[PDB]
RNA sequence: CUGGUAGUUAUGGCGAGAAGGUCACACCCGUUCCCAUCCCGAACACGGUAGUUAAGCUUCUCUGCGCCAAUGGUAGUUGGGGGCUUCCCCCUGCGAGAGUAGGUCGCUGCCGGG
RNA sequence: AGUUCGGAUUGUAGGCUGCAACUCGCCUACAUGAAGCCGGAAUCGCUAGUAAUCGUGGAUCAGCAUGCCACGGUGAAUACG
RNA sequence: CUGGGGCGGUCGCCUCCUAAAGAGUAACGGAGGCGCCCAAAGGUUCCCUCAGAAUGGAUGGAAAUCAUUCGCAGAGUGUAAAGGCACAAGGGAGCUUGACUGCGAGACUGACAAGUCGAGCAGGGACGAAAGUCGGGCUUAGUGAUCCGGUGGUUCCGCAUG
RNA sequence: UCAUGGAGGUAGAGCACUGUUUGGACUAGGGGCCCUUCUCGGGUUACCGAAUUCAGAUAAACUCCGAAUGCCAUGUACUUA
RNA sequence: GCGGGGUGGAGCAGUCUGGUAGCUCGUCGGGCUCAUAACCCGAAGGUCGUAGGUUCAAAUCCUGCCCCCGCAAC
């Protein structure tokens, strides 16, 4: 159980701040959040 | 067996309805009876309980028998034009615990259809 | 007597005014046992009444013990100070209000209980008095 | 449709004429079977589930529902939430052939079929008894099943008592 | 062993029945909907009520059990 | 330490002719790789099967399995093969999943014996494709030890086990109830355990009952 | 009914071939045999065993009393 | 009158008993289409009215359970004052819970067919 | 090849003996088909017609022998010391 | 801190009782918990309802699963307790990521620091036909100042100018 | 202060839940005398006995109920600072 | 009350790191011997004090009790 940045694909710029437990979800996430500099909904992935 | 009772558990599932939608004058509800060989529909608004407007398959006009789904269709429009004689533009829909399906999708499509608004 | 399972341990210890809630009208037994002060009651004077009752009834009659000592008491032991915690359980009483009824018997004729239950009362921290159905 | 047909033609008449009742609506009707393995097994071997479900599949006509624990009991070596045993709901055209099935061809292949228990009722009108065996019906081989378990057949009446959900069942022929 | 308590949340009721209170104002705070919210009145996520327009405060009876609190202006 | 415990499969009499293998020259693309002379495998041998690179051991295994006529293993013998390169898993399946569906036991025996090779928790939902070296030997090995098999067979199982589970499968096959035939370059390995040997030498393949 | 998922399930002549009782039910299981009984169908024949039309619980259960236990063997063997 | 639809703290309910009806509400009939079920046309959904008032449903009867419910008193109590002070008594005001007399098979409102 | 090996154990039915075959005889028929796939540490007989091996007979005895005492048939290896 | 000091215990946060029917309210007063978890245990839309008992039943038994009946909750509510919840906040399924960005009239609380609730406005979305709900979880704990460092970003500065 | 409207669960009371408990009915089950007996099942024992149920007691951390007071406010009432 | 421990007959591990029953002596049996010991060959003997929990599974992790050895108290 990890706190873990979301950096957005287009930009790279990290807009969030979340957790996840690092076992039941090895990955790097991925969800659709908001970027302000876009002032879009956008993918943003685990760094 | 005791078998159930399909209005009692129809009645259940139109409080979660109704936990959530009430009438008013500005915006009244529209609500949709079924039966097996008809169906029945108001509009009408709760802070004072008088049913504006209403249609109905038992009538001694408009009568068809299209196997009761355009029958709703025709109930639909028929609230459509009593309600925007009477002033009505805004509603919210009551599915009256029935499924957003069928005859009531058809009643509430022809509605929408015609000239009232959700 | 004592409670076999106990919730809360420690508890306080509480009033004795007013009138018995209940239990004042002797019912099952013929005779019986009132209070006329308030009190604690341990078991242990149940205890003694009890057995001083049922060897001047010899085996005889049916008693009741109406009362049960549901509560308990601490004391902190000798050469300690105050504090440092409440004491630890030691005993285990009944707060017994005027009125009520501790004591019932049926089965024995006038003098037999009279007798019996004036034996008891002595085992007894409180006035008491004798009554009848 | 043999024994709904033969219901509607000769039972239905004639059960109403013996019970006497004020319309034919009171008659009683089978509404359901429903049968049942009753699995525990399960908790230890994944395989049994496996042979029970397809077995029951075979016997019924219809796939299995895996029913699982309501409750966690630990002398059964049971946490909730387990899958134990499946059952199946017959009801119409399915359950008639379940039992033409049944009294024609399986319960006399029973090892010594001198009927089933009269007494077996719910107190209420409805009547259950068990398979012990699967193998007892065609359906499913002997060569396949690993290791036989029985199974719960409830035979469900809108019946209002014994006497009439007995009378019911002997007219279809269960002794 | 012993010896530890939280802080007091200071519950209870805030306003007053024939009180006027202005929008978003709090009613009553509590844990779970020991008073439900009513007419122009809601309840926060910690179970709070607090009105939502300008108004006058009524408590009133729901079915036996159970109470409610509404603003009407 | 390691050591691998076994469910108690099936008992069959030590002394039982498990493979009797009739002398026949092999072939695989024409080419000869060796001369079979005749002999008998029997029940409890730890048979061991030794040669260079290239000398047919596979090949002859896979004889074994296939059932050729010159190789009649007798019934009820209950073969369980390991290859030199890890066919025998599907790589799409969580180990749990691999060895569940092929495990005739108990779920209880199938845990411990991942236990014995000391898998974790946090193992059993793990890719195939998601494994060491070594532990995917051990998942073939836990898997062909669930099955119920009365004759193992091994093609290098030596292969990326460290010396803990060396030791542990030595032990496994030295104290192994049932039949098994089994290959390995390493030297200590096959003299720590070899009880009958089958050599590979010069195109003739041989057998001994020594070490 | 879904679509798939239930097994093959068709109707199938049962016949008892202790005494040809020929009976119309639904199965999923062919015994490889075909007939077109009830004239207007075809329907496949899964022959059985005893049926309930010759069972002795549903019939005649005399039978089978045939020794009383070594004691008309003692008298048949002896006299 | 009846089918929906509401409000009213169950005096409004639970239970029992009785009468009636494809005018409606139903049960029922079928799955041919929509759509459906950890399985199942039971439910939902669709298409129909052959049989029925058995049940749901409408109406009526009841005090078995439930619910409500005073009057009077008792408790406790604010304030004041007394004592003999594990506690208690008196004056004034308020005032229960329990229990009892008694009430209750609902009461008001809207729309549509007949 | 646990095999047409092996032949136990058990079931049924027979035969003899003897007043009598359960305890408690022997033999037969059918069926069953057990253990055993050459024996740990240790230990025994034998130098020639012997050892090994095969059958036979006698006594005791109504019946009851793998035991005992005699019989012949076949017939070796080895002894440095 | 401390019924002298000391030992022992405690030191911060949540929940009940004490706490005297608003709030608050002490003690080395009585009881327990926390320093997390959950990628579904969140959001929405739709669907339904538990515990336990009586029997009837094949392995299967006091008690697994099944049928009928009774049953306002005697269950469950990730976790302590209190309050609350069955016209769900309890259970399933689908679609998803509002476990969003900017903020926020106004209130609660309150020495300050801080903590708490917040309709609504805008942006751009999810679910749903729609109404409408959604700025994490039934609620209340799950946490720690500045100073100093690190990482990423930036139409900021840049000691004569670049 | 008067009137009016409200939150609130104390005192008390009560048992409608949770605990503690008395007496009675009744019992799963345990101990023994045993009949037996593969101790299988009975004669069962007041020697106990989970629970269930009837009546009656008890509660700071129990509540179907529930005051007085005190608190919040409203008012134009009536005084007063 | 505070520490250690409770595992075949004895002494000791193994526990911390859940699947693993171990070392030495001893016991029983058979051999060697005239017999015993020693030696050689085989085998048995522990449900890990106990009652409950957690876990797929406990000597092992959690809780209560009961015992033994020390140290205190008395
Ligand atoms: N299917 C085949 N087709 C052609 N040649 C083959 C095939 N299988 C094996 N061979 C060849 O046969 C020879 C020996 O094969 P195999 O791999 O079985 O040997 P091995 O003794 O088991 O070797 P190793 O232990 O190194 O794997 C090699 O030359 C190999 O290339
Ligand atoms: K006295
Ligand atoms: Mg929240
Ligand atoms: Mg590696
Ligand atoms: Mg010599
Ligand atoms: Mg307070
Ligand atoms: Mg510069
Ligand atoms: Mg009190
Ligand atoms: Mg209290
Ligand atoms: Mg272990």
């Amino acid at each position: 159980r990890v706190n873990i940045t979301l950096e957005c694909t287009e930009c790279g710029d990290r807009n969030y701040i979340t957790t996840k437990n690092k076992r039941e979800n090895p990955e790097r996430i991925e969800l659709k959040k908001y970027c302000p500099r876009l002032r879009r909904v956008t993918l943003h992935r685990e760094t | 067996i005791t078998k159930i009772d399909k209005n009692k558990v129809r009645k259940k599932r139109h409080a979660r309805v109704r936990s959530k939608i009430s009438g008013t004058e500005s915006r009244p509800r529209l609500n949709v009876f079924r039966s097996n060989k008809n169906i029945y529909a108001q509009i009408i608004d709760d802070v004072n309980g008088v049913t504006l407007a209403s249609a109905s398959n038992l009538d001694k006009d408009f009568g068809s028998a299209e196997s009761k789904v355009d029958a709703a269709s025709k109930v639909g429009e028929l609230v459509a034009k009593r309600a925007s004689e009477k002033g009505i533009t805004s509603v919210t829909f009551d599915r009256g615990g029935y499924l957003y399906h069928g005859r009531v999708k058809a009643l509430a499509e022809a509605a929408r259809e015609n000239g009232l608004e959700f | 007597l004592v409670p076999k399972r106990v919730k809360y341990r420690r508890e306080f210890r509480g009033n004795m005014r007013g009138r018995a809630k209940g239990g004042t009208e002797v019912a099952f037994g013929e005779y019986g046992l009132q209070a006329v002060e308030a009190s604690w009651i341990t078991n242990r004077q149940i205890e003694a009444a009890r057995i001083a009752m049922t060897r001047y009834m010899k085996r005889g009659g049916k008693v009741w013990i109406k009362i049960f000592p549901h509560k308990s008491y601490t004391s902190k032991p000798i050469g300690v100070r105050m504090g440092k915690g409440k004491g630890a359980p030691e005993g285990w009483v009944s707060p017994v209000k005027r009125g009520k009824i501790m004591f019932e018997i049926a089965g024995v004729p006038e003098d037999v209980a009279r007798e019996a239950l004036r034996l008891a009362a002595h085992k007894l921290p409180v006035k008491t008095k004798i009554v009848k159905r | 449709n043999r024994l709904k047909d033969q219901y509607l033609k000769e039972i239905v008449p004639a059960l109403m004429s013996k019970f006497n009742y004020d319309s034919v609506m009171e008659v009683p009707k089978i509404d359901k079977i429903v049968i049942n393995t009753g699995v525990g097994d399960a908790t230890a071997n994944a395989k049994v589930l496996d042979s029970a479900v397809e077995e029951l599949a075979l016997i019924t006509g219809q796939k299995p529902v895996i029913t699982k624990a309501k409750n966690s009991i630990a002398g059964f070596r049971l946490r909730e939430g387990m899958p134990i045993g499946a059952k199946v709901t017959l009801r119409g055209e399915r359950m008639y052939d379940f039992l033409d099935k049944l009294v024609t061809v399986s319960l006399p292949r029973v090892r010594d079929f001198r009927g089933v228990s009269k007494k077996a009722f719910d107190g209420r009108g409805n009547y259950t008894l068990g398979v012990r065996e699967q193998l007892i019906f065609p359906e499913i081989d002997y060569d396949q099943v690993s290791k036989v378990r029985g199974m719960d057949v409830v035979i469900v009446t809108t019946a209002k008592s014994d006497e009439e959900s007995h009378e019911l069942l002997t007219q279809l022929g269960m002794p | 062993s012993n010896g530890r308590d939280s802080e007091s949340k200071r519950l209870g009721a805030k306003r007053a029945d024939g009180q006027f209170v202005t929008g978003g104002s709090i009613l009553y705070r509590q844990r779970g909907t020991k008073i439900y919210p009513g007419t122009n009145v809601g309840r926060g996520g910690d179970d709070t009520l607090f009105a939502k327009t300008d108004g006058v405060v009524r408590f009133e009876r729901m079915g036996r059990d159970k109470k409610k609190v509404s603003v009407y202006p | 330490p390691i050591k691998i415990i076994t469910p108690d499969n099936r008992v069959i009499k030590k002394g039982n002719t498990i493979l009797s293998a009739k002398e026949t020259a092999y072939e695989i693309a024409g080419r000869k790789l060796f001369e079979t002379k005749a002999f008998s495998i029997k029940a409890g041998d730890k048979v061991a099967l030794i040669g260079e690179n290239a000398s047919g051991k596979t090949t002859f295994l896979k004889e074994i399995i296939q059932e050729n006529p010159n190789l009649l293993c007798n019934p009820q013998a209950k073969i369980a093969y390991f290859d030199q390169e890890l066919n025998g898993l599907n790589q799409t399946k969580s180990l749990l999943e691999n060895i569940s569906e092929i495990s005739v036991q108990t779920k209880q025996v199938n845990r411990e014996v991942l236990g014995s090779m000391h898998f974790k928790e946090s193992d059993l939902h793990k890719e195939v494709r998601m494994l060491s070296g070594g532990e995917r030997v051990k998942l073939l090995l836990s898997m062909l030890l669930l099955s119920d098999a009365n004759f193992l067979i091994l093609d290098q199982p030596t292969n990326y086990l460290d010396i803990y589970a060396m030791e542990a499968l030595e032990t496994l096959i030295k104290q192994f109830a049932g039949t098994v035939l089994f290959v390995s370059h390493d030297r200590t390995f096959v003299n720590h355990v070899a009880e009958q040997l089958l050599v590979i030498e010069n195109n003739e393949m041989n057998f001994h009952r020594m070490t | 009914m879904k679509t798939g998922i239930h097994p093959e399930y068709r109707p199938v002549v049962f016949v008892d071939t202790s005494t040809d009782f020929k009976f119309l039910s639904g199965s999923t299981k062919s015994s490889s045999e075909t007939i077109k009984w009830e004239d207007g169908n075809e329907y496949p024949l899964l022959r059985v065993e005893i049926s309930s039309d010759s069972h002795p619980f549903y019939t005649g259960k005399q039978k089978h009393a045939t020794a009383d236990g070594r004691v008309d063997r003692f008298n048949k063997k002896y006299g």
